[PDB]
């Protein structure tokens, strides 16, 4: 019988900050325990300062990011070049995937930017569209491995102030881009070594309001 | 849903039905109506899957409601009656049936005579004295076949109406949260309160 | 997941928990189960998160347009009807819903109605959906008047969700109040579970199987 | 066939001497004298080879056998007894504790099973 | 229906300079109803300790299996059995039910009260052993912590430190995960003293 | 859906300095019936793209008459047809990766597993794979069935990621090519020793091989193995 | 698998390709697929490749065993010893056994077993996957009482076609003959019977 | 896993990777899978762990008795004749895919071994997840007559490529070499080409961060005299 | 069987079992005592398969007799437990496992302490304050978190067991014919026989 | 079904056996499997005998169109109508063609079209449950341009070896030999071919 659909691994991560946000993912392409590529892009500039990926199967996540893309393109045709605000995309991308919502792309679908108050915004969808405004979001293979990780240092969960035994919360300060970076840095560095499909090589995407910059780091190649 | 009786004495054909309405694990409602009035001395009862009982009952008396006003006419409980076991001998070929069984109660104004059919989701049609769908006519038919006179009156068609449950609530393992009663006579149909 | 609904006095207190599970696994403990159909109307979401959601605000679209033509504010009967409607159309297909429409008028008053994705549409002063509902249930039914005050029905809805967070594996993050009224409804805030669990426990000396 | 004989063949006699073990160990007295000696930081176990004939090679014929790593064992007696006890012992320090704790048995404890077997050759039928 | 996640539960260990530290939550579950939050999963036979996840009526009986088999052991051998033997039996025990297995994730921790090395290991429902360095996972929510282990651990942590590292990994993992949570205890373990520590956390 | 009938085995390639090598054997298969021995799998699209195919032989019968009709297409009103706009391999790639996924869409696809290889316009070396799936990647090396698993680790000892691409030469290159296609002669049981191999360079264009033969087999070790352990003789 | 047997005037040839595959990768190219149960008693396998050697290793033990009572096993008794394993045997095992020997009295002999664990001799014999496509080439080409010459070429012809055919069969034809001169071993390789 | 087997000039070589999964997650990144049945008779195995590890105890116990019985140091042909017949017995229920390799008197030997119980005999050898990979390499690069230094290098070239391209394999290369009239030598982590980079950041938490509901003292101690 | 709860309070054990047998289609009958006293101060409530339950708690309470004639001596309500454990965990892997579950309520008299304790057909122990066997834990324990101490009385306890019983008669589908509630405490076992 | 083409130095010559069964059941034990679509443009059949019927039918009216509006089509042609039915329509059909025909410029060509729906053209080509016997033997002793006398008995001697060993095979050989001489109808019996 024929399996419309597959499984090409891969692990993302949005993080919004103050005035910024971030949206990173693995290079590493698989099916089953082979690799199909070391590099091969995962998270894409859709245009009106947003960035986006789509992780799972990787023919309906690059359908999906064409489709968007697309969606931009034909948005400035009929309203007058009018910027698409990450709200705005974010309920599109909604009735894009809830179109097939009985054959649905089968990817988890993060974007992130900035609002229309210039502060950092992620979106996080699931299959057949159903969206959230989020703060901190990991998907795909190693999702889990990453999110607790990311309650603890990027939300201070379980974390108290020292004397007070457990009286008063650590206060949740606002991180730094630079700082940002380090964790998503880390969190991809840990889910390596114990995720299989995780490797090869780290892209990340950062937004901010003078435009969309790239970083590259190396990952484990094992 | 689950338990819907009726019985046809002297003058009047008595309907009832139970007020449980269960989703699974929890009743979710214990007075739920299982009735529509189709036209003035006429009432129907139903019980099958959620959802299609509802939408098939609703959907019956809008097209008796319609014929009303277009005839200015009450059409016979037969007539009424026929209309539903075609919808329904239709349905159990479609795409997708509708999974719902019913109770005719009416009165007659022509012939000045009570009539109760019974109709299933195939379209199965029988006219008769007393009725029943699900599990509720091995309970309670024996009880009926009894006691019942054609020649009774309403208030002794709700006494053996009040053995029935009586023995449904002894000896069936659901709890159907007791039965709403209504009766259709020449006056029209009306609701006993304290049953 | 745990939602409910109950009619009082005051109007409607709508009270849900805030988890999303995919297995054992807690996907989310900040998802918004109270879905804003309007200034006037609520629905809570439990089942298919993306089916709530997406027929839910298509719901308030359709009573944006009721109103543009009618000149009046729709019924919460015929709100609820409209989305009852439309799943039906779509039953044996595989939608996932179990929903209460929520809402005030003046012709009705307060009004409730359980729709659910095989196509049940039932009005009623109290209900519970979810797999924690039974907990909810028992503290609701237990404390339920009509004659309750809008700060005690708070309390009450508050209090209720707090129960099926505790023993429910699947629900639990935060509490979320909503309190409905005929010019509208009004939020009453979120409530993280944990903090919410222990200043419960010493103030009302239940949960002492608990140690804190 | 069968084993019939499924009765004690050493039993009280009314001094209460065991006469099997007590005619065993007259047997032992009439064997090779060997030895043992501990010292701090060893222990040395010795023996005569009595060598049956001079055609044959003695060397052939081992009196001290080595059980584990750490173990060894020499005998006074019967020799063909004390080959097959040789066999068990180093079958049971496997079975009984090596394949259960991934280690070979301390001295003491394989010493109990050695025991055990020749306990169980003084009551079993 | 898959009986290494009916009940719920989790159990890390970890290894830090001259001690080494073992926590579990305290849920007991039948799928989504929680039944206890008393349920400790961490046991010990003199110095050296074990955490068992999985199937709960399999806790409850290897416990008794390996205490029974400790008591023996201690009786014949006239000494306690070290991490690194009854490790050994953890993996011996498991196998001989290769094909009718007991249903767990058994987690061995202490320190061998001769050489002072801190020890841990951990254990497939089959017997097979993994002596990792560095940390030990078991659990419904096993992913989150190796998540959590690989990014917060450092070598050679001091006792009170190594509390706080092994805590947060716990709490932050089971709070991620429906069948874990509803309370904890960690054992701080050195080679002449333990403190065991229960924790305030979420109860949903 | 469907299932694959007459098929074929792997499609190796990579990248090298100056351009791209792409290579397949000529075996159509029938199960484990080695049923037809002279098919022509990789198909020239002018002088600057081969597409190499395995998979299903009927559906790539099929492709390549899509890909024959693509040139007729792209010629009609086109003074330019063999100079700018002429077909580039990128182009013939998004419109296969295109019917591939809306094959897969209405849930009957071409049963195939394709690498495109060809060179750009601007001397860009292009290479990039799509299967009925419609999944696509690109990397230094691709290969289809045994040889992702088995070509793949050989090539990418060559050229590891993508800095290693100008130190490679198409001498070397083709050198691991053409081990790569012997180590799957030996080791996949649906491969055959013929093969053909084409090299599309910047330079010097499109080279096509044929009647290429897998040589230099070590064999001679076979006569000293016997039994399967115990056996002496 | 291709494998075969065949009787001529001096005595019994075997025959055998070398490729032994799961699915459609080669975990073995140069496998041995003539086994010795005695000295002048060998067989070629086909089937499930822990069978067949559990299988023959069993029959090497019994004629040993055979061979210390009773002296020099024949033909049709090593036979009879691995259809009794087959038959009882039936439904746990997937083995297909030639079975080719030399006596002095009975001289060259040759005993197929096929799935069911049933006996027939015959002048030859061919089975495994390959053996399908040279039904019509062997029956047309074989003769009795050819010379040794005679009978390796046709042995190496038939399983040349029988590997040009089937991929589950490959890489070396493995041969051994068996003669009252002794046993021999012969070899051919690809670049040798692929142009024939 | 990527397992492999090379002979050589004077003895034989074997070597393997050591990552060990749980599907997608890896258990344990330095997983030992040489594994010793005899002081020169040595084996890497594949499959399921347990299985792999029981196996190769069992035998490797009764092979030691059997050396004790006889006198004579223990054979290759032994130690692949009872884990065979061990295997087929158990019809592949036992997940044990072994490469066996080792000196004895006989001389120097290198076999493989599937879980139903069927062995092999070769010059080169590969078994696991990466052994297609591995085998790629041993195609490439094995001749006759290797030295020790040659099939040493070509061994762990052969692991490379599985810990490179196989998923299923990864982390560091073990080798163990048995020469003819020598000591077999264990070489652990012979190759570490995946140590992980340092961390951007320190997560050592300050003390007191987590709330703490009770304290006490765990008794690990005996019942006390007096 | 369906619903069996208990409450441990201050001085005494309170074990409350539901009376209906339902064999299908019928209710059989609807004063079943779904209990057997193990000795005078421990009581086992069970439920589960239709014979398991009865064979598997007479085979219990043969064994605690057995043992109690022998040392002249009652076992603690933890021995109790820990012997009934056993012997379902050695069940749990038979040829065919007993389906039962149980809730064991004993008052120690070494420890002048009342003592509840559930055990499922696994073999999974529990020591709580009160707890309950299939769905009925789902309806009472948001009941029980909320008002239950451990210095109630057992009058309390009683009037806390009526409010989950009110709760399962309102919210479960099923009749389960109210409930029969034993008391174990110092005195020994005692039944409540107005409730 | 036994059925092959084969081309030769005046042509190309069709051949097949004459039995269809139904399981074990011959049906029909004188089937003509040699059908005409066109005067010099042949096909042998093999697979469902309702859906080669069918196709044959459906391509005879194709080329009958064709021939009335175009003149005489090619080999090739005829060839590609056939595959865009079973290719188009492969969900739903189980059949195996091989198609012959002669043009004066093209002369004898052969082209075999297998389930998939796919086309190869060939020298000469075997389909049919009793091809897989001959594989050996017809690859072994086809040659090119050889006479019409040679190409009979190349085609008599394969066919009777499928017929041996296939049971699905049987009754009279029946050939057609397409020349620019003409069409020639051949049959042989069982007392000829089985002797051979
Ligand atoms: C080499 C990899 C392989 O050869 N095959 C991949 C399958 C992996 C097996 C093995 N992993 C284990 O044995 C793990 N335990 C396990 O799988 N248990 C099974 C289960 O489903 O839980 C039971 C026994 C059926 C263990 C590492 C936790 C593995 O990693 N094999 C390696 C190599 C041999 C270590
Ligand atoms: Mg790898
Ligand atoms: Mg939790
Ligand atoms: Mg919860
Ligand atoms: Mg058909
Ligand atoms: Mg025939």
């Amino acid at each position: 019988q024929f399996n419309p659909y597959g499984d090409n691994g891969g692990t993302i991560l949005g993080i919004a900050g103050e005035d910024f946000a971030v949206l990173a993912g693995d290079t590493r392409n698989i099916t089953d325990y082979s690799i199909n590529s070391r590099y091969e892009p995962k998270v894409f500039d859709c245009g009106d300062n947003i960035v986006m990926s789509a992780n799972g199967f990787a023919a309906d996540g690059d359908a999906l990011v064409k489709r968007f893309k697309n969606s931009v393109k034909w948005y400035h045709f009929d309203h007058n070049d009018k910027k698409l605000s990450i709200n705005s995309a974010a309920r599109n991308i909604q009735h894009l995937l809830y179109g097939k919502r009985f054959f649905p792309y089968y990817v988890h679908t993060i974007i992130a930017g900035l609002d229309e108050d210039g502060k950092g915004a992620v979106y996080s969808f699931d299959p057949v569209g159903s969206y959230e405004r989020e703060q901190c979001r990991a998907g795909g293979a190693a999702a889990s491995l990453i999110m607790p990780f990311l309650d603890n240092q990027v939300n201070f969960k379980n974390q108290y102030e020292p004397g007070t035994n457990g009286k008063v919360k650590k206060p949740l300060k606002y991180l730094s881009v630079e700082e940002v970076i380090k964790l998503v840095r880390d969190s991809f560095t840990s889910a390596t070594e114990r995720h299989i499909q995780v490797g090869d090589g780290l892209e990340i995407l950062i937004v901010t309001k003078d435009g969309v910059r790239k970083e590259f780091y190396e990952l484990k190649r094992d | 849903m689950d338990i819907i009786l009726g019985i046809r004495v002297q003058d009047s054909v008595i309907l009832a039905s139970s007020k449980a309405v269960t989703r699974g694990i929890s009743v979710l409602k214990d007075s739920d109506d299982k009735t529509r009035q189709l036209s003035p001395h006429t009432l129907m009862s139903f019980a099958g899957e959620a959802g299609d009982t509802v939408q098939f009952a609703e959907y019956i008396q809008a097209n008796i409601q319609l014929y009303s006003i277009r005839e200015d006419y009450e059409l016979s409980p037969q007539a009424v009656s026929s209309f539903v076991r075609q919808e329904l001998a239709k349905s159990i070929r479609s795409r997708r049936p509708y999974q719902v069984n019913v109770l005719i109660g009416g009165y007659d104004k022509k012939k000045n005579k009570p009539e109760l059919y019974q109709i299933d989701y195939l379209g199965t049609k029988v006219e008769l004295p007393y009725g029943a769908h699900g599990y509720s006519g091995f309970y309670t038919f024996s009880l009926l076949d009894h006691h019942y006179r054609p020649d009774m009156t309403t208030e002794e068609g709700l006494d053996l109406l009040k053995l029935c449950v009586q023995e449904l609530e002894k000896r069936m393992p659901m709890d159907f949260k007791g039965v709403i009663v209504k009766i259709v006579d020449k006056d029209g149909i009306r609701q006993v309160d304290d049953f | 997941a745990t939602t409910l609904a109950f009619r009082f006095q005051g109007g409607i207190i709508v009270a849900v928990d805030s988890r999303a599970t995919a297995g054992n696994w807690v996907a989310s403990q900040t998802v918004k189960k109270v879905i804003e159909i309007n200034p006037f109307l609520l629905g809570t979401m439990a089942g298919g998160a993306a089916d709530c959601q997406f027929w839910e605000t298509w719901l308030g679209s359709q009573c944006r347009l009721h109103e543009l033509r009618e000149k009046e504010r729709i019924s919460v009967a015929a709100a609820s009807k409209i989305l009852s409607n439309l799943v039906y159309q779509y039953k044996g297909a595989g939608l996932s819903m179990g929903t209460m429409i929520c809402g005030y008028t003046r012709k009705e008053g307060p009004t409730i109605y359980y729709v659910d994705s095989d196509g049940t549409r039932l009005k009623g002063d109290i209900f519970c959906v979810g797999s924690g509902q039974t907990f909810a249930y028992g503290v609701l039914d237990s404390n339920y008047k009509w004659d309750l005050s809008v700060e005690d029905a708070l309390y009450l809805g508050k209090r209720s969700i707090l129960a099926a967070a505790h023993r429910d594996a699947y629900s639990g993050g935060s509490v979320n109040l909503y309190h409905v009224t005929e010019d509208g409804w009004i939020y009453h805030g979120n409530h993280d579970v944990g903090e919410l669990f222990w200043k419960v426990k010493e103030e009302e000396g239940s949960f002492n199987n608990v140690i804190g | 066939m069968t084993d019939r004989y499924s009765f004690s063949l050493t039993t009280f006699s009314p001094s209460g001497k065991l006469g099997q073990i007590d005619y065993a160990l007259t047997a032992v007295k009439q064997g090779v004298t060997s030895l043992g000696i501990k010292a701090t930081n060893g222990v040395v176990i010795a023996t005569e080879k009595k060598s049956s004939s001079p055609l044959a090679m003695s060397e052939t014929l081992s009196k001290v056998s080595l059980l584990t790593p750490d173990i060894g064992a020499v005998y006074s007696g019967m020799g063909p007894d004390y080959r097959v006890l040789v066999d068990k012992s180093r079958k049971v320090a496997h079975t009984s504790y090596k394949r259960i704790y991934g280690e070979y048995p301390p001295t003491k404890l394989l010493v109990s099973e050695v025991a055990k077997i020749m306990q169980e050759a003084t009551q079993s039928g | 229906s898959d009986p290494s996640s009916i009940n719920g539960g989790i159990v890390v260990a970890m290894t830090g300079k001259d001690c080494v530290a073992i926590a579990c939550d305290l849920r007991l579950g039948s799928q989504s109803l929680g039944v206890s939050n008393k349920f400790e999963k961490i046991f010990h036979y003199g110095h050296v300790f074990l955490g068992i996840t999985g199937l709960a009526t399999d806790v409850t009986t290897l416990n008794e299996m390996f205490r029974y088999k400790t008591n023996l052991y201690k009786l014949k051998e006239e000494r306690a059995i070290e991490p690194e033997t009854f490790t050994q039996l953890v993996s011996s025990s498991l196998y001989e039910r290769r094909f009718g297995p007991y249903f767990v994730g058994p987690v061995v921790a202490g320190i061998n009260s001769k050489s002072g090395k801190p020890f841990i290991a951990g254990f497939d429902l089959i017997g097979c052993i993994d002596e990792a360095k560095d940390f030990i996972v078991s659990g419904t929510a096993s992913d989150q912590l190796f998540g959590m282990c690989e990014s917060l651990y450092e070598p050679n942590l001091e006792p009170e430190d190594l509390f706080e590292t092994i805590s947060q990994a716990l709490l932050n993992a089971a709070d991620r995960d429906a069948l874990s949570g509803w309370g904890a205890v960690v054992y701080i373990i050195k080679k002449d003293e333990v403190v065991k520590r229960y924790l305030k956390m979420r109860q949903d | 859906t469907q299932q694959p009938i007459v098929t074929g085995t792997s499609v190796i390639s990579m990248k090298y300095d100056n351009g791209v090598i792409i290579a397949a054997d000529n075996l159509g298969s029938y199960g484990s019936l080695l049923r037809f021995n002279g098919v022509e799998r990789l198909i020239p699209v002018g002088d600057n793209t081969v597409v190499g195919i395995s998979g299903d032989i009927s559906d790539m019968q099929h492709i390549e008459r899509l890909l024959k009709d693509l040139v007729t297409e792209n010629a009609y009103d086109n003074p330019l047809a063999d100079a700018e706009e002429a077909l580039e391999p990128s182009y013939i790639f998004e419109y296969l990766a295109t019917v591939m996924y809306q094959r897969r869409s209405k849930m009957n696809p071409l049963w195939n597993a394709i690498i495109v290889a060809g060179v750009q316009s601007n001397g860009d070396q292009f290479l990039r794979y799509v299967n009925l799936l419609g999944v696509t990647y690109s990397s230094p090396t691709l290969a289809t069935g045994f040889g992702a698993h088995m070509a793949n680790p050989l090539l990418r000892k060559v050229v590891d990621r993508e800095s290693d691409i100008p130190k490679t030469t198409v001498q070397v290159a083709e050198e691991a090519i053409v081990n790569a296609m012997r180590v799957l002669y030996y080791r996949d049981a649906r491969s055959s020793r013929n093969f053909s191999l084409a090299i599309i360079d910047k330079n010097t264009g499109l080279t096509f091989k044929k009647n290429l033969q897998v040589e230099n087999m070590k064999w001679d070790f076979a006569k000293d193995i016997k039994g399967y352990g115990t056996q002496k003789i | 698998t291709s494998i075969m047997a065949v009787t001529f005037k001096d005595g019994v040839i075997l025959g055998a390709d070398s490729r032994t595959t799961t699915g459609a990768y080669i975990a073995n190219r140069v496998t041995d697929k003539l086994t010795r149960v005695h000295d002048k008693i060998w067989c070629c396998r086909s089937g499930s490749a822990a069978d067949t050697q559990a299988i023959a290793d069993i029959v090497q033990y019994h004629l040993e065993l055979y061979t210390s009572q009773y002296g020099t096993p024949s033909t049709e008794t090593a036979a009879s010893v691995f259809k009794e394993l087959c038959y009882e045997n039936k439904d746990n095992l997937t083995a297909g056994i030639i079975v080719a020997g030399y006596d002095d009295k009975n001289k060259g002999e040759v005993y197929t077993i096929p799935l069911g664990g049933s006996v027939h001799k015959l002048p030859y014999a061919i089975a495994g996957s390959g053996s399908t496509f040279i039904y019509g080439y062997c029956d047309k080409n074989f003769r009795e009482n050819m010379s040794k010459e005679e009978t390796v070429d046709f042995i190496k012809h038939s399983l040349s076609q029988a590997i040009k055919w089937d991929g589950s069969s490959g890489g070396v034809i493995r041969m051994v003959v068996l003669t009252a001169a002794g046993v021999e071993r012969l070899i051919f390789y690809p670049d040798e019977y692929e142009q024939l | 896993t990527t397992i492999v087997g090379v002979k050589f000039n004077n003895g034989v070589v074997i070597a393997a990777d050591t990552r060990s999964t749980q599907g997608p997650i890896v258990a344990d990144k330095n997983c030992a899978k040489l594994h010793r049945i005899s002081p020169k008779i040595w084996c890497a195995g594949a499959g399921t762990a347990a299985d792999t590890e029981a196996v190769t105890q069992l035998i490797g116990s009764n092979i030691e008795l059997h050396s004790l019985y006889t006198s004579r140091e223990p054979r290759v042909v032994s130690a692949l004749q009872m884990l065979k017949q061990h295997l087929f017995k158990y019809q592949g229920h036992i997940g044990a895919y072994l490469i066996v390799a080792g000196v004895d008197p006989t001389g120097s030997h290198l076999f493989s071994i599937h879980a139903h119980g069927s062995t092999d005999v070769g010059y080169y050898l590969s078994l696991g997840s990466g052994s297609l990979a591995a085998m790629a390499v041993l195609e490439s690069h094995w001749k006759q007559d290797l030295t020790k230094e040659e099939a040493i290098k070509l061994a762990s070239d052969a692991i490379q490529a599985g810990i490179w391209n196989d998923l299923g394999s990864g982390s560091n290369v073990d080798v163990c070499v048995m020469e003819i009239g020598k000591d077999a030598e264990y070489l652990r982590n012979y190759l570490t080409p995946n140590v992980r980079e340092e961390k951007q950041k320190s997560y050592k938490f300050p003390r007191g961060t987590t709330a703490v509901l009770k304290e006490s003292i765990v008794n690990i101690c005996d019942i006390q005299e007096e």
